């Protein structure tokens, strides 16, 4: 289950704001990724985040 | 900027900071209406921001445009991050002491050659601490031997590493797509690494040197 990943910044060295399911917390976090090679909890808003992981 | 210092107010002219609600990645103001960044720095909605010394407070001598155009290299990999180049157009052109553009390099750089490093990105190498003002730090071009030891496999012909192998003094999140500028020329563009000032890790830029043509004429016909 990728939803239970914890967030991949990644070798890139940009600074965007992405999201990622907490399965610790019950939510999607924010987090700081690179710019390149993201795995799959990594999310552009919260609400893809909920719509995909929530609940796992 | 993980060892710099601070730069002072608009002495880095050419360093401009992208905005998407929030500064996300630095580019270098190439002429009037042109900023050259990194191809993973690619983002919808950006604005450009000129003459910042202070990202987080308005002084004055700031321009802020949209880009009208975002073109990243045709050969761009997200996967082994070559060609990781890519030039936006601003919607109206900059008005040009503490905005001015970066001279395109002549010729490819060497291995020893001082350059300066610069960006808003993270001043931690264990941890995170985003400054509000620019930082600065001057770092070697490393031999394509040692950067092909640091990174196995990884190295393309249109990258270099440029720092440290003792660690302390690097770039990190925060100052992708920025300039590495040595004797006055644009040679490289902030675009990974392992970690941030790790030992042995130096960072790895785009090699501007092989994109000047793809550059000139580019801007030429858009
Ligand atoms: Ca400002």
């Amino acid at each position: 289950d990728f939803c239970l990943e914890p967030p991949y910044t990644g070798p890139c060295t940009a600074r965007i704001i992405r999201y990622f399911y907490n399965a610790k917390a019950g939510l999607c976090q924010t987090f700081v990724y690179g710019g390149c090679r993201a795995k799959r909890n990594n999310f552009k808003s919260a609400e893809d985040c909920l719509r995909t992981c929530g609940g796992a | 900027i993980v060892g710099g210092y601070t730069c002072g107010a608009n002495t880095v002219p050419y360093q401009v900071s992208l905005n998407s609600g929030y500064h996300f990645c630095g580019g270098s103001l190439i002429n009037s209406q042109w900023v050259v960044s990194a191809a993973h720095c690619y983002k919808s909605g950006i604005q450009v921001r000129l003459g910042e010394d202070n990202i987080n407070v308005v002084e004055g001598n700031e321009q802020f445009i949209s880009a009208s155009k975002s073109i990243v290299h045709p050969s761009y990999n997200s996967n082994t991050l070559n060609n990781d180049i890519m030039l936006i157009k601003l919607k109206s052109a900059a008005s040009l002491s503490r905005v001015a553009s970066i001279s395109l390099p002549t010729s490819c750089a060497s291995a020893g050659t001082q350059c300066l490093i610069s960006g808003w990105g993270n001043t931690k190498s264990s941890g995170t601490s985003y400054p509000d003002v620019l930082k600065c730090l001057k770092a070697p071009i490393l031999s394509d031997s040692s950067c092909k030891s640091a990174y196995p496999g990884q190295i393309t012909s249109n990258m270099f590493c440029a720092g440290y192998l003792e660690g302390g003094k690097d770039s990190c999140q925060g100052d992708s797509g920025g300039p590495v500028v040595c004797s006055g020329k644009l040679q490289g563009i902030v675009s990974w690494g392992s970690g941030c000032a790790q030992k042995n890790k130096p960072g790895v830029y785009t090699k501007v040197c092989n994109y000047v043509s793809w550059i000139k004429q580019t801007i030429a016909s858009n």
